[PDB]
RNA sequence: CGGGAAACCAGAGUAUGGUUGUGAAACUUAAAGGAAUUGACGGAAGGGCACCACC
RNA sequence: AGGAAUUCCCAGUAAGUGCGGGUCAUAAGCUUGCGUUGAUUAAGUCCCUGCCCUUUACACACCGCCCGU
């Protein structure tokens, strides 16, 4: 969704995105990024934008 | 007491007394 | 990735990593008295 | 009244655009004024149009407006006339929501609060700017607890953008009585920055002048961009030693973004500052203190 | 395109010497100016 | 009329840093124990107002 | 079809219905826009519960001293 992006293949468990809350992403591209809370949906997926 | 000081003073009061014409062309000099 | 390390196994590693924001900051009744007594000082003085 | 309102800002945006023009003509003047008072060499940058500069110094005056700044031009009866606040919520508010916007109502004096039904963004400052609406408030809430707060200033007005972090409202307490309404005090504290100057002026002029005996106080403390918020009365015992008691709402505010326009004015109006928090340097950098 | 760059090269360096031989001839000047206080208030 | 250097004799501004310029607590929130023709309170009445009150 | 208590609400308002966006903050079973249909009662008093003030511009007319420590 625009800025907003849903990731997943990062993580396993709601308690591993826990843990990495604010913790500083990237692309390849060079798009910097920030994890912002996890999802349910699937087991290990969280929202960054 | 500052001459210097006291002589800017006095020189402004006494172009005063000229005229405010005299007083103009007077200031233009001294800049 | 996920799916060649084990299960839940990131959180006994220990790792290090970068936060990118401050944490918000936690009300306590420290802060509390404090601006209480900056309320206090200003009310004496009239320091309106 | 449409075709007055266009004049008015153009009127405005023009006037902001040479407001550093003229400062840095005024800061010139000074120099030269100094050099002409204490007999001294004008300086090289001034040695050209000296007579210009102080033919100009015989026309400065008292009666003159001076230099133009647009603050001013925003906030012109600040002073002169007690502001009208008007405040809505968002599309169908929850339970909560509401009990927040009645609770802001009280805040303010002489505010006003208004169902916000079908009722069209731009069409609800259009009504404000008829009936001389001051300042508008809009607050946004998550799962039943406020998240976001907008001030707008009417009269093309600056815009701030706020979010809301820890909020308790009064009506989560029991037995707490009814509040003063008197005309309050204001502390501003922690606001140092060019950036905190301007934000403080725009939470002040929400509120009206007070009388000098009230005993209402609203405390603005800034600490690491975070605004809190804190209202009390205060009871003079005996001499140096004064009781505080808790009263209103308690929340906590942090600012992301000025916009020069009014809130129906998002694809146009240009952005005065906005916060970055993908900077490089964003985490360890604060902007309301120096 | 190079040869405009190439241009701008020289003229960054010229006005390098243009500063420092004007410098020298400069306290010349204002030396001279001193000398106009003095009799500023007079004329 | 002769020479005058290709002659003759033998300067201010900012900015950024430095350097300097016999006890009031171990004791005390009773104005270290005040000021006052100037100070500190109480009651009653009147004028307003509220989806913090009524109907 | 949701007791006792308790909260909110005056006109395109209460309530119902759909269709989008995710906009450098917040937001995922959630957040914010936009349109559609559209009501009952009320336009006045200080009785309860409280709040803000007062009791020292001489047209006509009206009116003719708040009290106590
Ligand atoms: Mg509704
Ligand atoms: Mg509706
Ligand atoms: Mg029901
Ligand atoms: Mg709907």
């Amino acid at each position: 969704f625009k800025n907003t992006s849903f990731i997943k293949g990062m993580f396993n468990s709601a308690l591993e995105v826990a843990k990495f809350e604010g913790a500083v992403i990237r692309t390849v591209s060079g798009i910097r990024g920030q994890i912002k809370k996890a999802l349910r949906a699937p087991e290990g997926a969280f929202r960054a934008s | 007491f500052n001459l210097e000081k006291a002589r800017l003073e006095v020189h402004r009061f006494g172009i005063t007394g000229y005229g405010k014409g005299k007083e103009r062309i007077l200031e233009q000099e001294r800049a | 990735t996920a799916q060649k390390r084990p299960e839940n196994s990131l959180l006994e590693e220990t790792l290090h990593f970068d936060h990118a924001v401050r944490m918000a900051p936690v009300i306590t009744e420290e802060t509390t008295l404090q601006l209480e007594d900056i309320i206090k000082q200003r009310i004496r003085d009239q320091a309106w | 009244m449409l075709r007055r309102e266009a004049r008015l800002r153009r009127e405005y945006l023009y006037r902001k655009a040479r407001e550093e023009a003229q400062r840095s003509a005024q800061e010139r003047k000074e120099r030269l004024r100094r050099a002409l008072e204490e007999n001294r060499l004008i300086p090289t940058e001034l040695r050209r149009e000296a007579l210009a500069l102080q033919g100009s110094l015989e026309f400065d005056d008292a009666g003159g407006e001076g230099v133009t700044s647009h603050v001013d031009d925003e906030y012109r009866w600040a002073g002169v006339e007690d502001p009208k606040v008007m405040i809505t919520t968002s599309r169908d508010p929850s339970s909560r929501l509401k009990m927040f916007a009645k609770e802001l109502k009280l805040v303010f004096p002489g505010a006003q609060r208004m169902n916000r039904g079908r009722h069209e963004v731009g069409a609800l400052v259009r009504a404000c700017k008829a009936n001389g609406v001051t300042d508008l408030l809009v607050v946004h809430e998550h799962r039943g607890t406020p998240v976001g707060l907008i001030v707008s200033h009417l009269p093309f007005g600056p815009t701030a953008y706020f979010t809301l972090c820890n909020v308790v409202m009064r009506h989560d307490i029991p037995d707490l009585g009814t509040m003063s309404e008197a005309k309050p005090h204001l502390i501003t504290h922690g606001f140092s920055s060019r950036l905190g100057k301007r934000v403080s002026d725009i939470l002040r002029y929400l509120f009206p002048v007070p009388k000098d005996d009230s005993h209402r106080v609203i405390t603005f403390a800034n600490q690491d961009d975070y605004i809190s918020f804190r209202h009390h009365v205060y009871k003079k015992t005996d001499h140096r030693n004064v009781e505080l008691t808790e009263v209103g709402p308690r929340f906590e505010l942090k600012l992301y973004m000025i916009r020069l326009g009014t809130l129906e004015q998002e694809a146009t109006a240009d952005v005065e500052w906005r916060w970055h928090p993908y900077t490089n340097t964003a985490r360890k950098r604060v902007f309301l203190s120096t | 395109k190079e040869h405009f760059r190439a241009k701008q090269k020289e003229e960054e360096e010229k006005l390098k010497r243009q500063k420092d031989l004007r410098k020298k001839l400069f306290r010349i000047q204002g030396q001279k100016e001193r000398r106009n206080q003095k009799s500023s208030l007079k004329g």
